[PDB]
């Protein structure tokens, strides 16, 4: 009810959707003074600014970075490495985070929701989401995510579909 | 007499077949170790999540 509300609220300005001849296919991500942006959705940006840009490319983390200038540094997302287990907020709703692994529930996962941040309880990213593997009734997911040493850890599961 | 081959090779000839010849080996194979030591480091930092 209100969690998605919230969800709104928080990723309304600094979410820029990636159009592809009117298709929504993915979304950027704009955290840190950068700019994440995956491999596999191909499109524009529909942000101006963000779009005649060059973005530095990483394949086997499956991440393209950039440098959002200092004008607008200050309205980027918050981040942090410090997570317990249990829920964490999401766009469609709540994410598990078990053993290290984030689930989602069935009957959500499409192509397209590619790129969305998954969000806490106080406002900072804790992962991104990438990819998603159907398993039994409870799919997981294939993320990155940060540590305490500050090294870009990317989960994959096995078998995933890229959204 | 009878010839033979390599029968009129210096010990410069040595040096600078040997130290071209297989100094590329070592540089090689010191690159293939940095590798292992690079790919063995990033998937150790990586164990923790």
């Amino acid at each position: 009810g209100k969690r998605q509300r919230m969800v709104m609220k928080l990723e309304s300005d600094k979410t820029f959707p990636i159009m592809l001849e009117g298709k929504i296919n993915g979304y950027a991500c704009v955290v840190g003074g950068k700019l994440f942006r995956p491999m596999h959705v191909e499109g524009k940006i529909d942000n101006d600014v963000l779009a005649a840009l060059k973005t530095k490319k990483a394949s086997k983390y499956d991440l393209e970075y950039a440098d959002v200038p200092q004008n607008m540094r200050a309205d980027t997302f918050k981040y942090t490495h410090e997570k317990p287990q249990g829920y964490y907020s999401w766009h469609h709703g709540a994410v598990q985070y078990e053993n290290g692994r984030f689930t989602v529930p069935k009957g959500v996962g499409a192509k397209g929701d590619s790129g969305r941040p998954i969000l806490d309880n106080q406002g900072r990213v804790v992962a991104i989401v990438l990819g998603g593997v159907n398993e039994g009734s409870r799919t997981a997911l294939s993320v990155v995510m940060w540590n305490e040493k500050g090294v870009t850890v990317k989960y994959t599961p096995e078998n995933c579909e890229q959204w | 007499h009878a010839q033979t081959f390599t029968a009129a090779v210096s010990k410069t000839a040595w040096t600078w077949l040997t130290s071209l010849l297989g100094g590329s080996a070592v540089i090689i194979i010191i690159g293939l170790v940095l590798a292992t030591i690079v790919a063995m480091y990033v998937l150790t930092n990586q164990k923790h999540n």
